[PDB]
C-alpha cells in the first residue's frame, strides 16, 4: 500500500517545483526514466547547474543523463545504495521512488 | 502518533525488520548497497549501468566499489552496514534520521569496538537524536507473555543466556557465547567443501545460509544419529544450484546444528548452549531458578531448527536436579519477537530516560554505549 | 555538435563501419589501396592507368605496388591498412585526422604490437589528438539492453568472453581466443583446395570469404550431421566463378564452423568457443554467475552462422549445473552493434578522461596503449 | 629384511621416489606409459616402431594410444598413472605387487574419488596384500628432528598446514588448500602465452615447469618487486626453446609462486599459504600455540622457491601476536623429505596394525581409505 502513497506523494512534491520551470509529469514511473526532468528537477531544488543534457533518445543516452543526476546528488554527500542509471532508464518503481525520496531527504529535509 | 516514535531497527544476519514503536508487525522486513565500478564497466546485457544496487551488486561485490554486512549476527563490513541503514530510513520508513530516535539491536557478547562503532555513525552519519542499542534475546523477553525466566538468545552474531526476574535481566547471571547463526552458515560449507563441493562465486557463498536453514536439522542423539546417517535412504536431501548443478547433503544437516552443543566442533573451548543455560542458572538467586527451569524460552533465527526443543529440553534435564520440572518454551513466531519487544520498549515513556542522547554523546563520545546499555 | 565529436573506425575482416560518435548508425559502411605499378604498365583494354584504386588494384597486388589488410581481425598488412584509414578520413568522412579524437577498435586478444602499431600511426601518421582501441565484444555488449551479462565477441582476429557487472567488465575472467572469422575463411579453402579445387588468383582469395559467409552453418550434432552428408540429396550446394566455372560444397559447409568448437580441426590445442564462455563465468563472483548464464550474448560478424545460438545453448547447458536457466541472446543485428557500442561510449563526456592524448603518447611512447586500454 | 619391507612409492608432479621401506633413500627416483599408434604408425626415420615408450611418447601422446599424469599434485590420468606404477614394480624396483604391502603418498587435500580409485587400482589391478595412503607433508614431519610443529606441505596437488603435537597429527585443525605445483605451472604457461608466446606442443607444455622451476622466485614485497621489474636492467631472464627460439620472461618469474599468497591471482577466493598456517595455529590447544610458531617446517617440490622461507617470516610475523618467537624451518632437503618419513614410517612394526588389508577392501569396497587414513 505505501507504494501507491508514495508515488502520488513524491509525484506531487516533484510537481511542485518543476512547475517553476514550467514542466510536470504525470507517471513517475515513466517521466524519470530519460533524466532530463530528473536534471531539471535537482537544478531547480539546488539552485545549482548540472551538467548539459545529452541529445538522443537512446538507452545510452538515458544512461548518460540519469548519471549526470546520480552523480550530483552523491557529490552532495549521499550515498546511492544500490540505485543505478540501469534500474532508473528501465524505469523501475522502487528504484525509483528510493531516488527521489533520497533526493527529498537531501535537498528539502 | 507516528511522527513521534522511535524507529526499531532490527538488524539480522539474514533479515531487517524496522519500523515504528507502539506497532504490531515490521512496516518494512528485507534481505541483509550501492554499487558503482570504479573503472567504467557494463555487461553487454545491461546499459552503461554503472551503480547496481542490492543483489545484482552482491553478486560483482568483489569487482565493485560499493556505498552504504552482518555475520558479529556480528557487522563485518561497515560501509555496506552504512548503506541498509540509509535505505531503512530514507527509501523503507520514508523517514528523517534527524527527527526520531533510534533503538537498533545487537547481538549477545557483541564486540566492545562495534557497539561503539555503531554508536558513532548513528550520531555522527545520520545525526540521531537519541539512540540506544538492546541485546536481541531481552527484547524477545519483554515482548512475552511471562515476566520470570530466562531466554536463551541466538541470533547471527552472538547468543546470551539472559535470567530475569520480574522484567529485569540480572546482569551477573548473563552469559554471551559467541557463536551464532553466522558460524553455523560458515561450518557448514566447510564440511560441503570438503565434500569437494565448490562455493566458488559470491552469490552461492549466500547459497550456505539457505540450505543451512533449509535442510539443517537437531538430532537428539548426534551417536545415534550419526549411524542414522549410514542406514541413509531417507537422509540425503538435494539443493539445486542457480548454475543448474545438484548438491546432495546428508550426515551435514544435523552436523552443522550440533557446534551448538558440541562448539569443539568448531575449534572453540566454549561450553555448548546446553550449558550455559544452566550455568546462568546457578549464578542467580537461589529462590528464583525453580522459576527458571519452569520458563526456558529460546529466542533468536538460529533457535528455529527442527529437534531444538527436544534437544534443549533433552540436555537441561540432564544437568538439573532429578526434580525440577523443566518447561523449555518455543513460540512458533520466535519470528518476529526482537522486534515487537524493541517497538514495546521504546514506546514506553519509561524508555525516554533511557536512551544515550546527542548532548551525552558529545560529552562522552562513543564509549558512552558501554556505560548506559546495561 | 558534429565538429567534434570523436569518429569511431570500427575495423572488420570484411567490413569496416565509420562514422562520429553520438550517431544511430555508421555513416560510412566499406568492404575491407591505391596500387601504382613500379614497373611502366597497362593492359590494352585501360588507358595508361598506373594507379589502380580499391579491388582492381586487389587483384593485381601481386604485380603492383600498394599504398594505404585486417585477417589478427588481426592486421596482417599495415601499409594496405594504412590506405584504409587514410580513404575513411579523407574520402569517406571527408574529415581532418587532427581535430577529432578516434576510437578505433580491434580484436579480442589482439597481439601486443599490433596494438602499438596502431597507436604509432594514428598518432605520428595521422596526428590525432587523442585515441583508445576498444575489444569489438565489449562495445557490443554496453550498446545492449543489459546490464549484466557476459558476451561472446567473435570478430576476425579475436575472441573474447568478457563477464560484465553493472556495465563493468571484469577483467581477471575475461579470456582470448585466437581464433575467428579469418582462421574460418583459410580452414574452408584448404579443405575446399584439398577437395582438389583451384583458388589460384588473388580476387578468388577473398571468394572463399563469401562461399564462408554463403553456405556455412553449425550443426547441432557434428557427428549425425556428417552422416546427414552422406545421406545426401539436400547438402550440397553450388558457388560460381567469376571465371564462370562451378564448386560444390556439401560437408564442408559445417565441418568450417566446427572448428569454432574444436579448435583441434584447426591443429589447435585451444579449447572451443563452448568451453571458454564456462571457464569465464567459473572465474567470476560466486553471486552474479546465476546473471552470466541468464545473460550469455553472442556479438560479432563471427557469430552469424545458422544453428550458432543452438549449438551454443546446447553446449553450455552440459556443462552448466543441472538446474541453471541458460539463456543465449542472438539479437539479430549482431549487424552494427559494435559500432554502435562505441559512438554511446565516445559520445558520454566519462569517456575524455579515458583517451590517451598527444602528451601521453609523448611521455611514454607506444606501450602506454596497454596500460590505459584496461 | 628387504624382501619383505613395504615399498614406499611417493608420486610426485615432476618426480617419483620409490624404494623399500627401512631405507636411507629412494632407489628409483624418475621422471613423472607405452604408447601404441592404434593407426598403423611410424615416422621415416624411425623403425617400424609402434610401441613408443616413456617421453618420445609423451610427444606424440595425442596423435597415440597410451598404456599405464600427476598435475591433482592431483592425478588426472588414470591409465597413464596406471603405466607409471607397473613401471615403478616391474622394471624399477622389479618386485612384485602381491607380495609387498604400499605405502602411496598422495597431496594434502587430494579429492575423495581419487583416495578412492587409487585403493580400487592397488588392489584389484596390482592385488596388494596391503596398503596406506599418507598425505606428503605429514611424512616429511615424521623424518624431521622434531616432534612438535606445523609443516606446511605443498606438492602438485595440494597444500595442507598440519599441527603436530608430540608425532601426532591434530585433524581439526589441519587445513587443504587446492593449489600446488600445477597450478603453478599453468599460471605461468598463461601469463607467458599471454605476452603472445606460443607453447604449442606437448613435450613444450612440460617446458614451462622448467621455467617455473628454474627461473621462478618468491618477492618479498610484491609491490615495491614489481617496479622492480620495470627498473628493469637484471630481471629479464632468457629461455631457449628446443625448437632454437628464445623466451624471455621478466616480472613473471615473482608473479608466479605469487598466487601462493594471494589466490585472487588465479580466481580463487582461497586464502593464501601465511594465513592458512596462521589459521591452524589458532584452531590447536592454547598451551602449544608457542611450540607450532617456533617450528614452522615447509616441505614439498611448491616450497623450494628463492624466498620462500623469508617471505612465510616476514607474513607470519605481521598476523602474528606481538612477541611470539617465529622461526620458520626450511631444511635445503625439503629434497627427499617425503619419501624418508615414508620409509620410516611403514619399517615400524606399529605401522602393520595401520594399513587396509586385501581382507578389509572386500569387506568394505574402496570408501575405506577415507576412514583408515585419517
Amino acid at each position: 500500500a505505501w507504494e501507491k502513497q508514495q508515488r502520488k506523494t513524491f509525484t506531487a512534491w516533484c510537481n511542485s517545483h518543476l512547475r517553476k520551470a514550467g514542466t510536470q509529469i504525470e507517471n513517475i514511473e515513466e517521466d524519470f526514466r530519460n533524466g532530463l526532468k530528473l536534471m531539471l528537477l535537482l537544478e531547480v531544488i539546488s539552485g545549482e547547474r548540472l551538467p548539459r543534457p545529452d541529445k538522443g533518445k537512446m538507452r545510452f543516452h538515458k544512461i548518460a543523463n540519469v548519471n549526470k543526476a546520480l552523480d550530483f546528488i552523491a557529490s552532495k554527500g549521499v550515498k546511492l545504495v544500490s540505485i543505478g542509471a540501469e534500474e532508473i532508464v528501465d524505469g523501475n518503481l522502487k528504484m525509483t521512488l528510493g531516488m527521489i525520496w533520497t533526493i527529498i531527504l537531501r535537498f528539502a529535509i | 502518533d507516528d511522527d513521534i516514535a522511535a524507529l526499531v531497527v532490527d538488524n539480522g544476519s539474514g533479515m531487517c525488520k524496522a519500523g515504528f514503536a507502539g506497532d504490531d508487525a515490521p512496516r518494512a522486513v528485507f534481505p541483509s548497497i550501492v554499487g558503482r565500478p570504479r573503472h567504467q564497466g557494463v555487461m553487454v546485457g545491461m546499459g552503461q549501468k554503472d551503480s547496481y544496487v542490492g543483489d545484482e551488486a552482491q553478486s560483482k561485490r568483489g569487482i565493485l566499489t560499493l556505498k552504504y554486512p552482518i555475520e558479529h549476527g556480528i557487522v563485518t563490513n561497515w560501509d555496506d552496514m552504512e548503506k541498509i541503514w540509509h535505505h531503512t530510513f530514507y527509501n523503507e520508513l520514508r523517514v528523517a534520521p534527524e527527527e526520531h530516535p533510534v533503538l537498533l539491536t545487537e547481538a549477545p557478547l557483541n564486540p566492545k569496538a562495534n557497539r561503539e562503532k555503531m554508536t558513532q555513525i548513528m550520531f555522527e552519519t545520520f545525526n540521531t537524536p537519541a539512540m540506544y542499542v538492546a541485546i536481541q534475546a531481552v527484547l524477545s523477553l519483554y515482548a512475552s507473555g511471562r515476566t520470570t525466566g530466562i531466554v536463551m538468545d541466538s541470533g547471527d552474531g552472538v547468543t546470551h543466556t539472559v535470567p530475569i526476574y520480574e522484567g529485569y535481566a540480572l546482569p551477573h547471571a548473563i552469559l554471551r557465547l559467541d557463536l551464532a547463526g553466522r558460524d553455523l552458515t560458515d561450518y557448514l560449507m566447510k564440511i560441503l567443501t570438503e565434500r569437494g563441493y565448490s562455493f566458488t562465486t559470491t552469490a552461492e557463498r549466500e547459497i550456505v545460509r539457505d540450505i543451512k536453514e533449509k535442510l539443517c536439522y537437531v538430532a537428539l542423539d548426534f551417536e545415534q544419529e550419526m549411524a542414522t546417517a549410514a542406514s541413509s535412504s531417507s537422509l540425503e536431501k538435494s539443493y539445486e544450484l542457480p548454475d543448474g548443478q545438484v548438491i546432495t547433503i546428508g550426515n551435514e544437516r544435523f552436523r552443522c546444528p550440533e557446534a551448538l552443543f558440541q562448539p569443539s566442533f568448531l575449534g572453540m573451548e566454549s561450553c555448548g548452549i546446553h550449558e550455559t543455560t544452566f550455568n546462568s542458572i546457578m549464578k542467580c538467586d537461589v529462590d528464583i531458578r525453580k522459576d527458571l527451569y519452569a520458563n526456558t524460552v529460546l529466542s533468536g533465527g538460529t533457535t528455529m531448527y527442527p529437534g531444538i526443543a527436544d534437544r534443549m529440553q533433552k540436555e537441561i534435564t540432564a544437568l538439573a536436579p532429578s526434580t525440577m520440572k523443566i518447561k523449555i518454551i518455543a513460540p512458533p513466531e520466535r519470528k518476529y519477537s526482537v522486534w515487537i519487544g524493541g517497538s514495546i520498549l521504546a514506546s514506553l515513556s519509561t524508555f525516554q530516560q533511557m536512551w544515550i542522547s546527542k548532548q551525552e554523546y558529545d560529552e562522552s563520545g562513543p564509549s558512552i554505549v558501554h556505560r548506559k546499555c546495561f
